[PDB]
């Protein structure tokens, strides 16, 4: 029962602006004091702001000060963060949490006791990026000499250049699951994705059967499937 | 640059106990309270220790606080592999008016012998050098513990441009798995007699080779 919920999340270019929403349930939203707290990708947890029971207090990070707004709506139990004049900085997963305790414990503008951050929502990702969506072009990574060993052989495709993630990835339409190594995509200087999916097969079904990726990307409408064989001369 | 200073990693067996500092000052430890967090591998994080000892209901008891002026201290007794997590201490600052965390802390728990990488190198594909572009990819799997370096060479000679490589990632082994990119155009491709992708793992390095005279 306990719980948040987030949304508003998504992907826009610098400068833009974006709505985060954070829906609580099972307990009295309004006597806790809400905060905001941000995870740039493979990075720590950084404080991003923090509004009190009724909203008459607010504290945040130097670093947004200006550009974000945090607020909350008591009657419709959900608090918000109205992100202005995005940076790629702002890049992160945002995580909304509540104060342990309902009563906060001042004596001064610069003094709160701290008494942890006792629940906290799922996160919702925020992309800030340049780059335009794209489709990925796939290729077949070729099975050869340099791919088998010991009677089993390595195929895969590569799916370059595309924006944003995600992309999902199958063989013969989700029939071929043992031995599939899809690796996590590579985040280009363009700004663009690359991805690998690779499967071991054995040497000697190669030419008794047919395999083809199935390489799916929403966000370009863009679903692909693509044979994979030996190069001849 | 954070106010509390954690260490950046920390590692022990399965049942042994390990200590995660964190010290800060008299305007966040000195004067407050001081809160842990963990956060297992793609969750959100969860409320670990408050008011530098207590533990809420559903953490073990193995999980302990301990304070001594602007210095906090996290103790876990009888590790256990679900206990590989980012910790991270936080606080509220008096000086900056704000919250507070630290770096954060990787645990990893000694779970796993030693797994040397098994490195695949694709060169471009036909297809991709009739649309003028050229990606040699080289795939590493199977590898523990999660860290290698990739270098590249062409005919001896190291090549930095063009090098993407990613972050190591758990495979549903718990080995670890990874991958680099080597971006050219098909000119310079084919202007080499080899190119080469150099996977070092604990000291020792596995090396693959691709060349555009090959087929």
């Amino acid at each position: 029962q306990v719980q948040l919920v987030e949304s508003g999340g998504g992907v826009v270019q610098p400068g833009r602006s974006l709505r985060l929403s954070c829906a609580a349930s099972g307990f009295t939203f309004s006597s806790f004091g809400m905060h905001w707290v941000r995870q740039a990708p493979g990075k720590g947890l950084e404080w991003v702001a923090v509004i009190s029971f009724d909203g008459s207090i607010k504290y945040s990070v130097d670093s947004v000060k200006g550009r974000f707004t945090i607020s909350r709506d008591n009657s419709k139990n959900t608090l918000f963060l109205q992100m202005n004049s995005l940076r790629a900085e702002d890049t992160a997963v945002y995580y909304c949490a509540r104060d342990r305790l309902n009563y906060y414990d001042s004596s001064g503008y610069y003094h709160y006791k701290y008494y942890g951050m006792a629940v906290w929502g799922q996160g919702t990702t925020v992309t800030v990026s340049s780059a335009s969506t794209k489709g990925p072009s796939v290729f077949p990574l070729a099975p050869s000499s340099k791919s088998t060993s010991g009677g089993t052989a390595a195929l895969g495709c590569l799916v370059k250049d595309y924006f944003p993630e995600p992309v999902t990835v199958s063989w013969n339409s989700g029939a071929l699951t043992s031995g599939v190594h899809t690796f996590p995509a590579v985040l280009q200087s363009s700004g663009l994705y690359s991805l690998s999916s690779v499967v071991t097969v054995p040497s000697s079904s190669l030419g008794t059967q047919t395999y083809i990726c199935n390489v799916n990307h929403k966000p370009s409408n863009t679903k692909v499937d693509k044979k994979v064989e030996p190069k001849s001369c | 640059q954070s106010v509390l200073t954690q260490p950046p990693s920390v590692s022990a067996a399965p049942g042994q106990k390990v200590t995660i500092s964190c010290s800060g000052s008299s305007s966040n430890i000195g004067n407050n309270y001081v809160s842990w967090y963990q956060q297992l591998p793609g969750t959100a994080p969860k409320l670990l220790i408050y008011d530098n000892n207590k533990r809420p209901s559903g953490i073990p008891d193995r999980f302990s606080g301990s304070k001594s002026g602007t210095s906090t201290t996290l103790g876990i007794t009888g590790l256990q592999t679900g206990d590989e997590a980012d910790y991270y201490c936080g606080t509220w600052d008096s000086r900056l008016s704000a919250v507070v965390f630290g770096g954060g802390t990787k645990l990893t728990v000694l779970g796993q012998p030693k797994a040397n990488p098994t490195v695949t190198l694709f060169p471009p594909s036909s297809e991709e050098l009739q649309a003028n572009k050229a990606t040699l990819v080289c795939l590493i799997s199977d590898f523990y513990p999660g860290a290698v370096t990739v270098a590249w060479k062409a005919d001896g000679s190291p090549v930095k441009a063009g090098v993407e490589t990613t972050k190591p990632s758990k495979q549903s082994n718990n080995k670890y798995a990874a991958s680099s990119y080597l971006s050219l155009t098909p000119e310079q491709w084919k202007s080499h007699r080899s190119y080469s992708c150099q996977v070092t793992h604990e000291g020792s390095t596995v090396e693959k080779t691709v060349a555009p005279t090959e087929c």
